Order: structure tokens, then C-alpha cells, then sequence
């Protein structure tokens, strides 16, 4: 319930709904430069164009970063970053964020089928999936439920949309999946608090429609002069 | 054909499989899509809730005693106008899950008929098995320091198989470029290009896929995202392996129910094949 995370998160969701738009999986990534609040990388899925199960959105955002530093550079820099998802990581995302040592995952709705931050998996806070700079395993946070029924809507408006080819009720959130109740209080407030981790119900109470039914076309240019004004400032 | 070990799960005292215990204790439930008739109506319906909803139900419901009855809204009363989403292992818990949830048919162990039903070629097996390995040990004699293979094979057997070496051999290279993303993205490419794929290539769907290594956590996931038929492997990992259930977290990521998906997956428990040392600590 941090502020930045609203904010960054909200663009996640921007990026999210071009994806829609352009007849692909809703799951999109804003790779924060935490030190700075600059906004250093992005990404969507892009599995239709890859042909593969493997070009998920966190993946295109690590190929950039690769990129514009370098593998050194990723490895160095990866520690620093804050990254803004959708959708929970699926497992396949989960352990290569776990891998390159992220800083934190800050995500919309659960990965009901997939989940590797919690929901079906906690690779976040393993013992197999290690750091290989010191084969370690301290793990890092992903904070669950910032635009969660943003996320819900867009994958809903998705699963509508893919059934167009040639021939509010939110589900109860199991916060306990994610972080304990004390985790849960340090992350958020204490009257939100108390509230909804108790009776695994959601953070909010109105969604977002302009944000999720307005159309984003100019969004890459956006993210493009921002990760390009990181680049300068590297 | 093949000799099975029914005991162990050993395939021709070679090929031991990988599956999941811990888990198939536990049931995973669904509701009751009932109904309610006499017995003349019974049969009736049986015929056409046998012929449909056995043939067509994405879901395997054979090992439900359907007798009171659940065919599995429109094209459900248009056709009846006429009138565990998995199997225990136990006897025992055949019979307390017929009383708790619905009568069950207990025909001996579910793992019995998947250990029967693998169609397995023992000298391809061996074939690419003796190929990755011997690459994997001259990349260790060439001093490479992650000395692992992949080799993915289609379906048809057709299309030249994709030997794929660890990436972070390499010079510009990422601690998550493994084998298996490597081969993985190879294939993706070969369908992208167009010219060795029909219009019904999809994925690495259906591939088998023989490693040196037991793949990490991001790995095992891949393979389940690139609906892959088999995965056969040699060496065991068990600080960070995926697959084998002592091995790891005990993910046991090819045999997981809460994902909608599977995989076969096999160890090589010979030693015909030896491999490039790798540091345990490794994923991959
Ligand atoms: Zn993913
Ligand atoms: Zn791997």
C-alpha cells in the first residue's frame, strides 16, 4: 500500500491492456530501478510471436536489461530492482527472477494454475532454486493483491476475446499463501490490516474501469523515452 | 514387450520412473454433477452418458463407479431430451474415498497401467542417452564448466534431433541460460523459420527430451509450458533437481496435479553413460 507501487503498478496495467489490444496474454512487467523510481525495463507475453511456452513478459524484460547492460550488467544491477507484474510469476518466471537475485516482486492477481510466488509454488523462499554468485538461497518478497481486480478484469476481457476465431464477484484471496499475518501488517496498513487478511477478501473496493477499458497505443513510445532516459542516466 | 519392475518402477533394470508419492495420498475433489432416475431410465441413459461423456470429458472420470449417476447446460439436456479427479493407490483408500466423495472401481494400483501403457523405444533411449553423454564429457575435457546436454526429439522422429549445450558456457551468457531453455528456444526458432515445420508443429509439443542433468525449477516448469511428452535424464541433482522426488524441494514438477499438465519422466540408473562432473550446488 505503498504509493510508488500504485504508481508503477498502474502502468504495469497500461502496458497490460496493449497487450489485449494487440490479441496477446495480459500478464505485463515494469523492472524498477528501486534506488531511483526510474523506470528501466518492460515487457508483455509474447508467446504468439516466439511460437514457444517460454516468451513470457518477465522474460522479454530480462532480454532487454540484458541488452542495455550486458550480462554483467544484469547480474550487477538485478539486486536493485523492484519488478511490477500483473500476474504472479508463473514458477518458470519465478525461478529465473530467483536466480538473477531480484530485490522484490510487487504483483497484481494470483497465477491460479502456475504460481510460483505462493499460489501453487513459493519459489521465492526455496531451498533448490539458488544464487549462483554464492550458491545461496535467502530469497526475496513478493507482495501480492496492488491492482488485483485490474488484472482480473483484463485476463476476463482476454478470455472473452480468444473465443473469436473461425469455428463485484472477486474469488476469495488466501492471503496465508503470500506472507503472515505480521508480514501482511509491515507490508500494508494496519486498519486494511486487520480486515482483510482475516476475511480473504481483496484490498479495494471500486474498479478501475477507465484504466482497464481505455486503450494505450502510445504506451510503448512512453516506456521507450523512459528506459532510454535510464540508459543515459547509466 | 518391455520387462517392468512393477515393484520399484523400473523399466528394463534401466529406466527408473520419476513420479510423485507424498501426493497421491491426498485427494483432489470435484462437485457432484448428479442425477436422479429409477432403474428403466438407467440404462437408457448410461448408454448415451457412456458414448459421450466418457469420449468426450477432458477429464478421466473411468475410475468412478458411476452408479445416483453424473454424466460428467444446452448440449447436456438437448441429448438427455430421450428421457478425485484422481484414482488412489490403496484398496483401502479406494474403499474410504467410495464412502467420503463416490464409489470408486479399484482395478490394483492406477501406476500398475501408466508403468504398462509407456510405449518406450530401449535403443533410441540408449541412442541419445550415449550421444548427450558423450558430448557432456568432452565439454568437461574441454574445460567447460557446466558440461550439460539437452536433446529434444519431435514426435514423428523425423526432424533432425536439437543437441543443445549449456548456455552459460558461453561468452555473453546468463546464470539462467540452461540446456533446456537453450533447446527450447531452438526449437521455437526452427518453427519460426518455417521451413522443417508443418502447420500443425506446436510448441516442443509432444518432444521427448533426454538430459545429462535433472533440471532445476525453471526448467522442469518449461518443459511443462512446452507440453513436452517425456523427459529421461541421468544425473540426479538433489540440491536443486526438480524432478525426482527426493531431489530438491521434492517439486516433483512432471507429476504436480494442482498444474493442469504432465509430463513422463524417467532416470537412467545404469552406468553406461557417465557424464562431465558438475558442482552440486549447480541448477542444472
Ligand atoms: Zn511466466
Ligand atoms: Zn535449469
Amino acid at each position: 500500500a505503498d504509493l510508488q507501487h500504485i504508481k508503477h503498478m498502474r502502468t504495469a496495467v497500461r502496458l497490460a491492456r496493449y497487450a489485449l489490444d494487440h490479441d496477446e496474454t495480459p500478464v505485463a512487467c515494469i523492472f524498477v530501478h528501486t534506488p531511483t523510481g526510474q523506470v528501466m525495463a518492460y515487457g508483455m507475453n509474447d508467446t504468439n510471436k516466439s511460437l514457444t511456452g517460454v516468451a513470457h513478459a518477465e522474460f522479454m524484460g530480462i532480454d532487454q536489461i540484458k541488452a542495455m547492460l550486458g550480462s554483467r550488467g544484469v547480474v550487477d544491477v538485478f539486486k536493485d530492482i523492484t519488478l511490477y507484474v500483473t500476474v504472479e510469476p508463473c514458477i518458470m518466471c519465478a525461478s529465473a527472477l530467483k536466480q538473477l537475485d531480484i530485490g522484490k516482486v510487487v504483483f497484481g492477481c494470483g497465477n491460479e494454475r502456475f504460481g510460483g510466488n505462493g499460489t501453487v509454488l513459493s519459489v521465492n523462499h526455496d531451498t533448490c532454486t539458488l544464487v549462483p554468485k554464492n550458491n545461496s538461497a535467502a530469497g526475496y518478497e513478493s507482495i501480492p493483491g496492488i491492482l488485483r481486480k485490474e488484472a482480473i478484469m483484463l485476463l476476463r476481457y482476454f478470455y472473452v476475446r480468444q473465443n473469436e476465431r473461425a469455428p463485484n464477484t472477486f474469488p476469495p484471496m488466501e492471503w496465508s499463501k503470500y506472507l503472515n499475518e505480521e508480514a501482511f501488517i509491515e507490508t500494508f496498513g494496519d486498519d486494511y490490516r486487520t480486515c482483510f487478511a482475516n476475511k480473504v477478501d481483496l484490498s479495494s473496493n471500486s474498479v478501475d474501469w477507465d484504466l482497464i477499458d481505455s486503450h494505450q497505443d502510445n504506451i510503448i513510445q512512453e516506456l521507450e523515452e523512459q528506459c532510454k532516459m535510464f540508459k543515459f542516466n547509466v | 514387450p518391455l520387462k517392468i519392475d512393477y515393484q520399484n518402477g523400473i523399466i528394463e533394470n534401466r529406466l527408473l520412473q520419476i513420479r510423485n508419492f507424498k501426493d497421491v495420498n491426498t485427494p483432489k475433489l470435484i462437485n457432484v454433477w448428479s442425477i436422479r432416475i429409477d432403474p428403466r431410465d438407467s440404462k437408457k441413459v448410461i448408454e448415451l452418458i457412456r458414448n459421450d461423456f466418457q469420449k468426450n470429458d477432458p477429464v478421466s472420470l473411468r475410475h468412478l463407479k458411476r452408479i445416483e449417476v453424473v454424466l460428467c447446460d444446452e448440449g447436456e439436456i438437448n441429448n438427455k431430451l430421450k428421457s478425485p479427479e484422481f484414482a488412489p493407490s490403496t484398496k483401502e483408500l479406494n474403499n474410504a474415498w467410495s464412502v467420503k466423495y463416490w464409489p470408486l472401481i479399484w482395478n490394483g494400483n492406477p501406476n500398475d497401467q501408466i508403468l504398462n501403457d509407456y510405449k518406450i523405444d530401449m535403443q533410441e533411449v540408449r541412442n541419445e542417452l550415449s550421444r548427450a553423454s558423450t558430448l557432456s564429457v568432452k565439454m568437461a575435457t574441454a574445460g567447460k564448466q557446466f558440461p550439460m546436454v539437452s536433446v529434444f526429439v519431435d514426435p514423428s522422429r523425423k526432424k533432425d534431433k536439437v543437441v543443445a549445450e549449456d548456455g552459460r558456457n558461453c561468452e555473453n551468457s546468463l546464470p539462467i541460460d540452461h540446456s533446456v531453455m537453450v533447446g527450447i528456444r531452438a526449437v521455437g526458432e526452427r518453427l519460426r523459420e518455417g521451413v522443417d515445420e508443418d502447420a500443425n508443429s506446436y510448441l516442443c509439443l509432444d518432444y521427448d527430451v533426454y538430459l545429462t542433468h535433472e533440471p532445476c525449477s525453471m526448467c522442469s516448469m518449461a518443459l511443462i509450458h512446452s507440453r513436452v511428452r517425456r523427459v529421461v535424464f541421468l544425473t540426479e541433482m538433489q540440491r536443486t533437481g526438480s524432478l525426482k522426488l527426493t531431489s530438491g524441494d521434492g517439486y516433483c514438477m512432471n507429476d504436480n496435479k494442482q498444474l493442469n499438465s504432465t509430463y513422463e519422466a524417467f532416470q537412467w540408473i545404469g552406468e553406461e553413460y557417465p557424464v562431465g562432473q558438475v558442482d552440486r550446488d549447480v541448477c542444472c
